[PDB]
RNA sequence: UGAUAUUGAAAUUCGUGGCUUUCUAACCCGCACCACUUAUCGUGGUGGGAGACAGUGUCAGGCGGGCAGUUUGA
RNA sequence: GAGUAGCGAAAGACGGGUGAGAAUCCCGUCCACCGAUUGACUAAGGUUUCCAGAGGAAGGCUCGUCCGCUCUGGGUUAGUCGGGUCCUAAGCUGAGGCCGACAGGCGUAGGCGAUGGAUAACAGGUUGAUAUUCCUGUACCACCUAUAUCGAUGGGGGGACGCAGUAGGAUAGGCGAAGCGUGCGAUUGGAUUGCACGUCUAAGCAGUAAGGCUGAGUAUUAGGCAAAUCCGGUACUCGGGCUGAGCUGUGAUGGGGAGAUCGAGUCGUUGAUUUCACACUGCCGAGAAAAGCCUCUAGAUAUAGGUGCCCGUACCGCAAACCGACACAGGUAGUCAAGAUGAGAAUUCUAAGGUGAGCGAGCGAACUCUCGUUAAGGAACUCGGCAAAAUGACCCCGUAACUUCGGGAGAAGGGGUGCUCUUUAGGGUUAACGCCCAGAAGAGCCGCAGUGAAUAGGCCCAAGCGACUGUUUAUCAAAAACACAGGUCUCUGCUAAACCGUAAGGUGAUGUAUAGGGGCUGACGCCUGCCCGGUG
């Protein structure tokens, strides 16, 4: 059976990722939130 | 510069077989070209270079008590000589 | 005329088709083509705003001359051609300068004969000229609506209108739908009827031949659920259990008029007919 | 669908008020040409078309399972 | 619960060796299994699993001396391969701009963006681990220096394109040879051209090459935002260019070989799903863009040595390295693909190559599963012929109603099919012999049986429904439900109705009443009666 999640390096970085996040006002809110929690990776 | 370009020579089985010919191996700075590695080997050793091949190597996993950690990333360059020899000893 | 097929297959049982005997060449003039990528009923936002549009055959746009501008310079018809984007055929007319451009082909122009534009031409098929210079009782086509803009009325296969009267600066005319209306006298028109009069008697024949044209299937509202259509719901088959039939957005859709009041053309139209 | 603001002009008409006409200066044109300009955006100029209408704000009446919140005894 | 269930599709055996310990590790022989794949490549994805030494705690459904596991040392080399320093599509962004309580939405010039266009390298050797990258040999491309031309930021040409169909030219590959090389020659009754293998080598250069396309000159000028000798028109005379697979040379005097430092590389025939090539013919559904490239003018002033950057390159890749929590009977684009048999890429057996399945040894109870056979009967079984059985290929003779004249039709129903020997008509290629491909008639021989195995429709009669191909409840429903071609009503005159959105902007549509949106009906045939009081 085909499963969800067929991985894809370039799709992964265009939908989730630093520049995509820093493009929207709500994406910068995600990254602010993860910084005050102290996550080791932000995106 | 020209001593920032070159870091240290490599001494293994595959490199001692290469200087049976006139091929010498160094570990260089990770941010330089072929054409800088070529113009730095004559300024230091005073030889005449015929070619330079470069390789980028990626960081390797390495544990000490099953830990995290990666080695440095490396850039090693094989230079061919037309005139002379490098006695790196 | 209309090529009729033998019933070799159930698909081609009652299926007809044009014979294409008027089309003189079978390849466009390369310097007059644009791309035409499909926009299949989807707008800015990317949402389907018009139903039943989809993926057909690929097409290139040909640049048609709807405002006939080159006046007092003759043009010889070089070729009649096929256009995928409209229901009429098109003609390639070469000017006396060496300037080629397409024209909508009228019902009775053959390859070779000449045409011309401007307010000093002959009243014969293929010519264009303002509406103050057309004698009452002529059938025209490709009728402008604002001067300089280009023709907009009577551009389908077999379409025409005829001039009726004259006011001070306007002109009476009856359209293909029987509505009577006055148009400004400075707006041009072409003499004749649009060709391809047998385009309507074609019997498509297959479901898959309407998928080649870009039409996608229609689900009747009766066989939907109540969250989809006002006509949805019910035991088995149901009648339209409402005073009037409704559209998929809940407006009345049989007899109820939708033209909006306070329009600037409320003066210009005389006799109405849909 | 009305009143009213943006909103002006001259006349005819029957009772200083209304009605209807006509005019154009306001407003409008997904309209032609010319600049910015490499530009099917925009802004400005020029001809044309329409014009005190339309569009827009406030107030008012109709319609309104298209869409909401709910009630539907012991 | 309990020393219980299970231990995940499939064949192993023995000998020798290593070790404290061997069904399980390494070497050998034989046997088996896949082979349009259990073989060879390569995208994606994964990230060191790759290689060599060493180890046996845990992981491995058993064991382990072994490992994709642990330990410490290594391994990826490019002017030409693929990507950037080149082009653009859908989309994504967008100076100024337009819109909006805020936040922001939209959009112009202009940019980003391959799954497409452009673009200069080949053969052989070599490592434990890389190679069109290193080495040997022979090349080609851009630039730089020594020894009129350049030319648009602009114009034109080009680039530049669908689907189907058949015929042809080649070549790769296969096959056969008393063509010639090499290397054997039998201890089971026989035989001795008798048995096995081999039978060639690029890019580049410079030659000629089936086929495919198609008038060429001169003058002229109201067009291509200015210009033009270029293009597009017009009038005149007169009726060889530019592309293209292959082949030959010569490379290179070398390189590789069946093999014993030496060593052959001929002839015939079958031939593509590759190439000439979307060429040619036909059809209607009418089949990207941009740069490189070639010209035009606004304008402007032939050998000798060198130089050539960045990123990827290991290994798995129908799999124990990827997605499925697992060393999981599932899923995972593309290229290559031999012999016998055949229409075949089907079937059965084999090649090149790979593999023997990470628990076993016994015994041969019930009962469960998967498979084979069955007296006499032959649907009596059962809700129901469910399941099983039977049919099955090629050839020939034959074939009903009904029909929309196409069908029904492989209707039904019958007969043939192995091998040997005679004689007999031709058709591919060649000067012949040859070498392939097919037929007809006769006379025999064997068996229970001759598509002797494997793979390959059961038929008929009548009734309801839906015309038909098609679509659907991923994971209890595939249908009489949905589509549909056709029919009908209605709304809509263009800044159209309709629809998305606060608007701006859009779809409709670069369309214009033979057009578009919505409601119902549902091929085709013959038809569709009455009622406008109530509601719209």
């Amino acid at each position: 059976v085909k499963r969800t999640y067929q991985p894809n390096k370039r799709k992964h970085s265009k939908v989730h990722g630093f520049r995509k996040r820093m493009s929207t006002k709500n994406g910068r809110k995600v990254l602010a939130r993860r910084r005050r929690k102290g996550r080791k990776v932000l995106s | 510069e020209a001593r920032d370009i070159l870091k240290r020579p490599v001494i293994t089985e595959k490199s001692s077989e290469a200087m049976a010919e006139d091929k010498y191996t160094f570990d260089v700075d990770t941010r330089v070209n072929k054409t800088q590695v070529k113009m730095a080997v004559e300024e230091i050793f005073n030889v005449k270079v015929a070619s330079v091949n470069i390789m980028n190597y990626k960081p390797k996993k390495k544990r000490m008590g099953r830990y995290q950690g990666y080695t440095n990333k490396r850039r090693k360059a094989i230079v061919t000589l037309k005139e002379g020899s490098i006695d790196l000893f | 005329a209309i090529k009729k097929y033998k019933p070799i297959t159930n698909g081609r049982r009652n299926m007809t088709s044009l014979d294409f005997a008027e089309i003189t060449k079978t390849t466009p003039e390369k310097s007059l083509l644009k791309p035409l990528p499909k926009k299949a009923g989807r707008n800015n936002q990317g949402k389907l705003t018009v139903r039943h549009h989809g993926g057909g055959h690929k097409r290139q746009y040909r640049v048609i001359d709807f405002k006939r501008n080159k006046d007092g310079i003759n043009a010889k018809v070089d070729s009649i051609q096929y256009d995928p984007n409209r229901s009429a055929n098109i003609a390639l007319v070469v000017y006396a300068d060496g300037e080629k451009r397409y024209i909508i082909a009228p019902k009775g122009l053959e390859v070779g004969q000449i045409v011309e534009s401007g307010a000093e031409a002959d009243i014969k098929v293929g010519n264009a000229l303002p509406l103050q210079n057309i004698p009452v009782g002529t059938v025209v086509h490709n009728i402008e609506l604002k001067p300089g803009k280009g023709g907009q009325i009577a551009r389908s296969a077999g379409a025409s209108a005829q001039v009726l009267g004259k006011e001070g600066k306007y002109v009476l005319i009856r359209l293909r739908s029987g509505e009577v209306r006055m148009i400004l006298s400075t707006c041009r028109a072409t003499i004749g009827q649009v060709g391809n009069l047998q385009h309507e008697l074609v019997n498509v024949g297959k479901a898959g031949r309407s998928r080649w044209k870009g039409i996608r299937p229609t689900v009747r509202g009766s066989v939907m659920n109540p969250n989809d259509h006002p006509h949805g719901g019910g035991e088995g088959r149901a009648p339209i259990g409402r005073p009037s039939p409704m559209s998929p957005w809940g407006k009345p859709t049989l007899g109820k008029k939708t033209r909006r009041g306070k329009k600037s053309s409320d003066k210009l139209i005389v006799r109405g007919r849909k």
